[PDB]
């Protein structure tokens, strides 16, 4: 009831679930799926049990190449994996009715943790997560086999590593989603330091699912960031709507359009004369033989103009089943858009500004890598509001084989944990859904 | 027959070493010194010089009321004043610092996936060496690729260089040997076998860059300039585009995914990037030193140029002007590594377990510890009794408290095989000190001792590691000198003793094996006394772009 | 769509680069062995490496997006990726770096472009990649005295021209003819020696090159005459900047 | 009458400036060079000795199929080829960078109402100069408390001291003046009078730590080892006990709640203590140049003495070394202080302003900004257009960029009096550009600048800042060459235009009017053109220790 | 003295949402009751939250 917008709620076959959604029914602040989809991002962990055993019997801890002679264990502990699960599950419940979860995969190679509610309820953030979990199974393993007081040591080095001479977990055999506190780029960006390769493998490369994850971890980012207070609260919202939820059927419709024969510059034409059909742009003025277009809402014209973007990277890295140029995508939609109409690019510049320097830094000598290790997080990709990096989680989810450093080479212990989860595997259903439940609170 | 200590104490004062009287104020003060002699000197031409008051004997104290003592380098029969072991008067010193800090390593291993299953093109023993010969060119700062490039001065950078080992011994074979760390050169036999067995068939390059620039930049730029010098030298020897998606690649893994640093970042009360010396685990710095290829017969001699290593490193330049500064802690660290005084307690402590268990053939248990460092300690503080010019000579608790726990540690590592036995008996050490003489360090000396018995084999989040992972940023021993460099002979102890090839990471063991490096890390206190004497020779000066 | 603002010759130009419905101007008449030579990826009669398997034998995720969107040939067969490299003279080549990103994005699919000062350059799947480089090299795209095909040493886009009227090549991978009056080339794009030349025609002549030119210059046409384009490119820097102020 | 760079573009080449043709492929190679030449002789020797192949001319491509070009200094007669403005040969560069990170400011405000409030002593110019002579004895590395100390030779550490400041002149005049930075006499009178009501009756420390301890350690050393000797001085030179509880109060002081350092420390991806090129803002960047007090009446002068100053440091030595390395980023920074190019551009639009509104005098909106950035950036790029030799020179679109940009963004700047339109007017330069000649700088350059006009005047947590607070950590900037000096002279720009005697803190001005600096930043450009001849003599060098 | 409501930690990782909706809220309730210009905003900013974001 402080924004008029209503929009229409689609599926990721294209068929429209729930029509008139109020725009705040998707809000972070508001919307019950994303919270839980956020509270259990903070609250869940893999754990792999057989790396912590196959470092024990080999004495390798603590980092690449790091071996202790002479402190090897040989333990059983995949062989007594269930008997380890439920007492590590001991320790980590706060009651025995209570929200934990601990659930053995691979016959016992892995284990799902998700930490209790209660706990991250009297918690400042989110690493009791890792914490929590890590102390549990290194004490569970140790009771598991009666190991002495003087050999315990490997069994901690074997599951947290080189963690408190490093200041990250080095070496663990434990992972998360999320990244050390210590790691963000400035405060409020921790939402945002989530690979792009974990993001695909928790999706298992659904392309609107990939995109639709990205976009409600960015955009929840920039509450907390308080980029979304006040003058620009409706801006990040659309974006929201549009550019990850596929709002209106608009993305689905132009990929729709352009998929056969597309490129990024048919989808462009697409776009402008949608935005002028439903009177979001209009001509301002008549130059010679050109119209500059204006708009009395730049925050509709703005979420418009994102929904092209990620239609035109689903088209152009489609195409190639190559995730590289999203980089390109990122910058020359933008470019072209602007001089096509005479209108401001998405986020103002700061979509193009963040694809120039992340072209960059994904084709020379000096740092990124392939598309998929970056985040909001990281230095090449944070200036973007949002509105870039799930254009990147689409490409990725979209690579056929392309890349050395794939989500199967960074993200498998991710992948085979994370995915378990319905919310975080299937994010745009859940949202819909309980828009649609909340729609007459708003 | 006589301590080892003997002949390091009757050099230094003219009665016999067990005498209990002395005089003193009446050596002239600071006129006794040559050394301080040429301070005053110099500190009144440079007052004149500048215009402003600098170096005065007359401000503060008189320094000098007491002998100024010589301190033997232990191994050798060099003789010098504490000054010329300061690392800022001492090269050598600061040279071994700066061979660290400016090494990094760094695999081909993905490096060659990328050109084989992307580029898909081929990698051999040849190609491989046209890539060695093109970094070697383009790593101290030259050019390979663009037109109207400025280069830096090949001799200002001449120690910057990139050799490769690999454990395969017919590949390294194939590859010219001007680039080749030949481990079964540089290794006896059984080690040469160990170590060879952990390479297998992986490439990995040692990288040096320029003394010049590390000490302009920091640590942190080390694995940043090696990444860019390989990213060049990748599109030059194997025809990549000059900057294209694969490029990328390149630079990940050499930045991230195939990187070794010699240290890890620190916390932002202490902030740092890579490479500095606070990152340093004391299972590398044991690795770094290499009497482990050179003196493998005496476990003794191996561990304390370990503790040498790491005293001089962690408590002068660390501790000593990283986290501080000024005059500093020359003698916190040189009790350590002078006089033989360790060496005493430690060929002890070894004699007394190889005649009672067999080295490494003592039960893993607190029973051992509360034998051997029990043993050890009562040794070392009674030959402090017994001899009154020992005592001034190690004038200060936490110096005794140092020495004795790490002999008594080590010790303790001798008998069990395994370093955190070593570790209990260590802090044990300090408990009875403390009561036999009821003192024991400076104020803040045992923040970490008495937190310590409690912490050796606690597993808790930020409490339980093995002590070959621990290092200066351990929470308990991020502040405080005598322990950080003790803790790395601790921690190579048990593997001397085994016959061990390494401690913590065999790729670091090879990377210092190189006859290419300025500081010779198979004689650590040799070099010491090299450059107290003002014989050594360092990179990085700017003499060939100043005037005469 | 109207793809550019502008009066002059420059920007017209700059509108037909983009216009897919524009029928470039084809120069030169060149076999496609010849492209291949030129590229350097992979020998004439030498099979398409592989990165990845084809895609009909690999099973794909259910994907409303990967339905609708069709892979080019290359993508379909598993291709390497790969490319192809352009320098351009400030001295009137036709085309320059962001006419051409601009271009390929409007005209050509799976395209990764990349734009800087002295290079220019596509990456895409192999076999589509040698259909686009041939357009790239026998059309106005192209002249042989004012642009390059080069994928390193890319030098001279900002230096004087020689005697003859060509760009600077370090490599000197084109080589004019003073007899023909016609380029050839003789080394492939990163440098290593042809077996036999390929002929890339005459050097367009001085009135040619400011007919099809793509750079604005003071002794062309400047770009603060062609008053239009510039307020556009203001109206932009305006709007972004009230825009990242308030809405 | 010429353009500025006429000379320089004479110099260089043959023809003409304005001439389209020249020849190629004829001058040798590398041969043509007399640096080139030196560096293939230096590489022959230097692989001969140590037995590793190293600099070859051979490898890769063939330098110099074009001209090798000399460069002239702006402001000077000095030509050179660019190699000796490489930071690593050049000798004039790393001590700039060396003075700037040893030194810091400490108040002395804390301090003595501890000593008064707590300690219950009396503080008096008296006092105060007994703890300077005091703390020039000790902040070297010398001792004035305990027995058996071990010191830094007084002449390894000539360039380390202390001074003090403060904007009364009557205590000014009553503390010796071997230890005060006078502000009467560094400072015009109407700058004197600002500076002295912002310091008014505080008393501040100007520390500047030895630079051969600099080299061996790192940025965050400094605040540290100026803290220890500051607290044994206050010990010293006011009879505290040796280490009791008020000693706590002078540490606490000196390293936190009175201490400004010249960078604040870095995030974890790029992890820096404080003191590193990356944490210095756009505004104490101006504020250490010292042309501002020696060229007040000539403000272009002013700002393109801080463009220099920003420009080598932050794209040589830190975007080129400290964040990447090799070869590095020469002449992306040389663009900038070379040829007297920026300075015609600027120059012109100074005048166009002075003419149309007068300094200071132009409304401060977009309508300035359209006007004044249109014009010069138009103008600087006829320039390339009208001389191919000017083209050729700047050859890189990168380096064209940040000069035309630059000045634009300074005009913009002289017209308004204000930063921030400067920087509204820098951006719409690049805009104007990339449309002119469809081509703007390399593949990464203008990520800030597509950002650049929304963040100019946003106000959002991590995009809203005035631009004398924005550095090289400001988000967008963080990653690359050609714009952060040019910030730091866009910043400069509109106070020298307004005469202000400072641009972000008064503190920092005053801190580097200091004739016992070894650089001299009154004169930066003359300086960097002094050490490429091999002419400047560093602090920090061990000949003294090492063999003759 | 200002309590950010629950619901927005509910959705945080962490704890800097209060400081930054906090300040952000009182630089734009400042710009808007003076009508301060777009020129001179960013010294409201800088007043209200520091040298943030390069330190
Ligand atoms: C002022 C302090 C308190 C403070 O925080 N640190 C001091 C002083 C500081 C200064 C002394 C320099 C100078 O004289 O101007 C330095 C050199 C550190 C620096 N700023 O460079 C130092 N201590 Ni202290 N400090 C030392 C030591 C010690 C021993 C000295 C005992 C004695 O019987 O002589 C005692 C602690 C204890 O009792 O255990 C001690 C105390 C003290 N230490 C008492 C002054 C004691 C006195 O009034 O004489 N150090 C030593 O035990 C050996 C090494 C020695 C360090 C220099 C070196 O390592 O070469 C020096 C290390
Ligand atoms: C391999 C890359 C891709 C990579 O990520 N970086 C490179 C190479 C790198 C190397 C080149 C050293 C070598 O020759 O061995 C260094 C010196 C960085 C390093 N490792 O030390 C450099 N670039 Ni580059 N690089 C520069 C330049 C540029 C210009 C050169 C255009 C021209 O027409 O010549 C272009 C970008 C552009 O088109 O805008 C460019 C590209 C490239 N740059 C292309 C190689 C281009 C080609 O194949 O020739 N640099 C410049 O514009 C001037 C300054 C110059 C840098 C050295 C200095 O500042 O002195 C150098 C900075
Ligand atoms: C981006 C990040 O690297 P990472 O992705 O490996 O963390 C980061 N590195 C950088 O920001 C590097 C910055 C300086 C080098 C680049 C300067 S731009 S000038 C060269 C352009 S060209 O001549 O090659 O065309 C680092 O923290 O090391
Ligand atoms: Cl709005
Ligand atoms: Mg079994
Ligand atoms: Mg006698
Ligand atoms: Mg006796
Ligand atoms: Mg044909
Ligand atoms: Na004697
Ligand atoms: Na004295
Ligand atoms: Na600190
Ligand atoms: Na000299
Ligand atoms: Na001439
Ligand atoms: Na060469
Ligand atoms: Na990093
Ligand atoms: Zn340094």
């Amino acid at each position: 009831a402080k924004f008029e917008d209503k929009v229409d709620l689609y599926d990721d076959r294209g068929n429209l679930v729930e029509e008139q959604v109020p725009l705040e029914a998707l809000s972070p602040l508001r919307n019950p799926a994303i919270k839980s989809i956020v509270q259990g991002i903070k609250r869940t962990v893999a754990v792999n049990l057989e790396g912590i055993e196959n470092a024990l019997k080999t004495a390798k801890v603590g980092g690449p190449a790091c071996k202790i002679m002479g402190r090897e264990l040989d333990l059983d502990i995949v062989g007594n994996a269930e008997s380890i699960a439920a007492a590590a599950k001991e320790m980590i419940q706060v009651t025995e009715d209570d929200d934990t979860n601990v659930e053995l995969l691979g016959g016992g190679k892995r284990a799902l943790v998700q930490v209790p509610s209660a706990r991250f309820d009297v918690a400042a953030e989110y690493s009791a997560a890792p914490l929590v979990t890590a102390t549990a199974f290194v004490q569970a393993i140790i009771n598991e086999f009666d190991v002495s007081m003087y050999d315990a040591n490997m069994v901690k080095a074997a599951v947290l590593g080189r963690y408190p001479q490093s200041v990250e977990y080095m070496g663990a055999n434990i992972a998360t989603m999320l990244d050390i506190p210590q790691k963000l780029e400035g405060p409020g960006y921790a939402l945002r330091n989530i690979m792009v390769n974990h993001v695909v493998a928790a999706t298992l490369k659904n392309t609107l699912q990939a995109a639709a994850l990205s976009t409600i971890l960015e955009q929840t980012a920039m509450f907390e960031m308080g980029d979304a207070v006040g003058a620009f609260e409706r801006m990040h919202l659309l974006g929201l709507a549009y550019q990850g939820m596929n709002a209106d059927n608009l993305v689905f419709d132009l990929v729709k359009a352009n998929g056969k024969e597309g490129t990024v510059g048919s989808v462009i034409a697409d776009l402008v004369e949608r935005a002028l059909e439903d009177g979001v742009i209009k001509v301002e003025k008549e130059l010679t033989d050109y119209k500059v277009y204006g708009t009395d809402d730049l925050a509709m014209w703005n979420a418009y103009a994102a929904a092209g973007l990620m239609a035109a990277t689903m088209v152009n890295q489609g195409a190639a089943r190559a995730a590289q140029g999203v980089s390109s995508t990122l910058l020359y939609y933008n470019d072209l858009i602007e001089f096509e109409t005479g209108l401001p690019s998405v986020d103002f510049g700061k979509v193009e500004g963040t694809a120039v320097g992340f072209s960059f830094f994904s084709h020379s000598i000096y740092g990124g890598g392939g598309p998929g290790i970056f985040n909001g997080n990281h230095i090449v990709t944070r200036h973007s509001k949002g509105f870039a990096i799930p254009c990147v989680a689409a490409a990725m989810a979209l690579d056929a084989g392309t890349q050395m450093f794939s989500p199967e080479a960074t993200s498998g212990l991710i992948k085979e944990v994370f995915s378990q989860v319905d919310e975080f595997r299937e994010p745009l259903k859940y949202v819909v859904e309980a828009a649609a439940e909340i729609k007459n609170e708003i | 027959a006589d301590k080892l200590f003997i002949n390091a104490l009757k050099k230094k004062f003219e009665e016999s070493p067990e005498e209990k009287k002395t005089t003193f104020y009446t050596l002239g003060g600071w006129k006794q010194s040559e050394r301080k002699t040429e301070f005053v000197n110099a500190g009144k031409e440079v007052a004149a010089k500048r215009g402003i008051p600098q170096y005065n004997p007359d401000i503060g104290t008189p320094l000098g009321q007491r002998v100024l003592m010589p301190y033997q380098v232990s191994t050798t029969d060099t003789y010098v004043e504490g000054d010329d072991l300061h690392f800022v008067n001492n090269a050598a010193m600061q040279q071994m610092w700066d061979d660290i800090r400016r090494t990094v390593i760094v695999g081909l291993n993905h490096a060659h996936a990328v050109i084989e299953k992307r580029l898909g093109k081929e990698v051999t023993p040849e190609t491989i060496t046209h890539y060695l010969e093109t970094v070697n060119h383009a790593m101290p700062g030259a050019a390979v690729v663009q037109e109207h490039m400025v280069e830096t001065h090949p001799a200002l950078v001449a120690d910057s260089y990139v050799k490769v080992f690999t454990g395969n011994d017919e590949i390294a074979d194939e590859i010219d040997p001007a680039f080749v760390i030949d481990i079964n050169k540089q290794f006896p036999e059984d080690q040469a076998e160990t170590l060879k067995a952990e390479v297998g068939d992986g490439i990995w390059q040692v990288v040096r860059i320029p003394t010049i620039v590390s000490r302009t930049c920091d640590g942190a730029t080390t694995s940043r300039w090696s990444a860019m010098q390989i990213g060049m030298s990748m599109i030059s020897a194997y025809k990549q585009a000059a900057g294209e998606a694969a490029t990328g690649d390149f630079a990940y893994a050499a930045k991230h995914a195939e990187v070794i640093h010699m240290g890890t970042y620190l916390p932002v009360r202490r902030a740092r990037g890579e490479n500095e010396p606070g990152g340093v685990p004391f299972g590398y710095l044991a690795d770094i030193c290499q009497s482990s290829r050179v003196n493998y017969e005496d476990p003794v001699r191996v561990s304390l140029d370990v503790v040498a290593t790491g005293a001089m490193l962690y408590d002068q330049i660390w501790l000593g002007s990283y986290m501080s500064g000024g005059v500093g802690f020359t003698q916190y660290a040189t009790a350590a590594y002078t006089d033989n005084i360790l060496d005493d307690f430690t060929y002890f402590g070894k004699e007394y377990v190889e005649d009672k268990y067999g080295l490494c053939e003592a039960p893993n248990n607190m029973d051992t510890v509360l034998d051997v460092a029990t043993e050890v300690t009562f040794y070392g503080l009674e030959q402090y009794e017994e001899y009154p010019a020992l005592l001034e000579d190690q004038f200060g608790g936490s110096q005794r408290a140092a020495v004795v726990a790490a002999a008594a540690g080590c010790s303790t590592a001798f008998a069990t095989g395994n370093a955190q036995t070593g570790l209990s008996g260590w802090y044990l050490s300090m408990y009875l000190h403390k009561e036999q003489h009821s003192r024991l360090g400076f104020y803040g000396y045992d923040l970490q001792d008495q937190c310590g018995a409690s912490n050796v084999f606690s597993i808790r989040g930020d409490e339980g590691l093995p002590l070959e992972l621990r290092g200066p940023n351990y929470p308990n021993y991020a502040m405080n000198v005598g322990h950080q460099g003790e803790y790395a002979g601790i921690s190579q102890a048990p593997h001397a003793a085994r016959g061990d090839a390494f401690v913590f990471n065999p790729l670091v063991k090879i990377a210092f094996a190189d006859d290419n490096l300025v500081f010779d890390f198979t004689n650590v206190r040799g070099e010491f006394a090299k450059g107290a004497l003002r014989e050594f020779e360092p990179a990085g000066e700017r003499a060939l772009i100043t005037p005469a | 769509a109207q793809y550019y603002p502008g009066t002059t010759k420059v920007a017209q130009n700059r509108r037909n680069f983009c216009n897919p419905e524009y029928e470039l101007e084809k120069l030169r008449e060149i076999s496609d062995e010849d492209v291949v030579k030129i590229l350097g990826h992979r020998a004439p009669g030498e099979e398409y490496p592989s990165v990845h398997p084809p895609l009909e034998e690999m099973d794909e995720p259910e994907d409303a997006i990967r339905e609708m969107v069709e892979p080019i040939d290359g993508a379909k067969a598993g291709d390497r990726v790969r490319y192809i490299q352009f320098t351009d003279s400030m001295y009137f080549a036709p085309a320059q770096p962001y006419v051409r990103s601009r271009a390929y994005l409007c005209r050509y699919r799976g395209a990764d472009a990349g734009t800087l000062s002295g290079r220019q350059i596509i990456e895409t799947r192999e076999r589509d990649l040698e259909k686009i480089s041939k357009e790239l090299l026998e059309t106005e795209f192209f002249d042989p005295a004012r642009s390059g095909v080069r994928g390193k040493s890319v030098h001279g886009h900002s230096l004087r021209l020689d005697e003859d009227g060509m760009m600077f090549d370090m490599l000197r991978r084109q080589i004019y003819n003073k007899d023909t009056g016609r380029v050839e080339m003789v080394k492939n794009q990163i440098g290593d020696e042809l077996d036999e030349p390929v002929d890339l025609g005459e050097p367009l002549d001085e009135e040619t090159l400011m007919e099809k030119t793509t750079i604005y210059r003071v002794d062309g046409e400047a770009y603060r005459d062609d008053v239009e384009a510039v307020e556009i490119m203001q109206r932009i820097h305006v709007l972004r900047s009230q825009g990242g102020f308030n809405l």
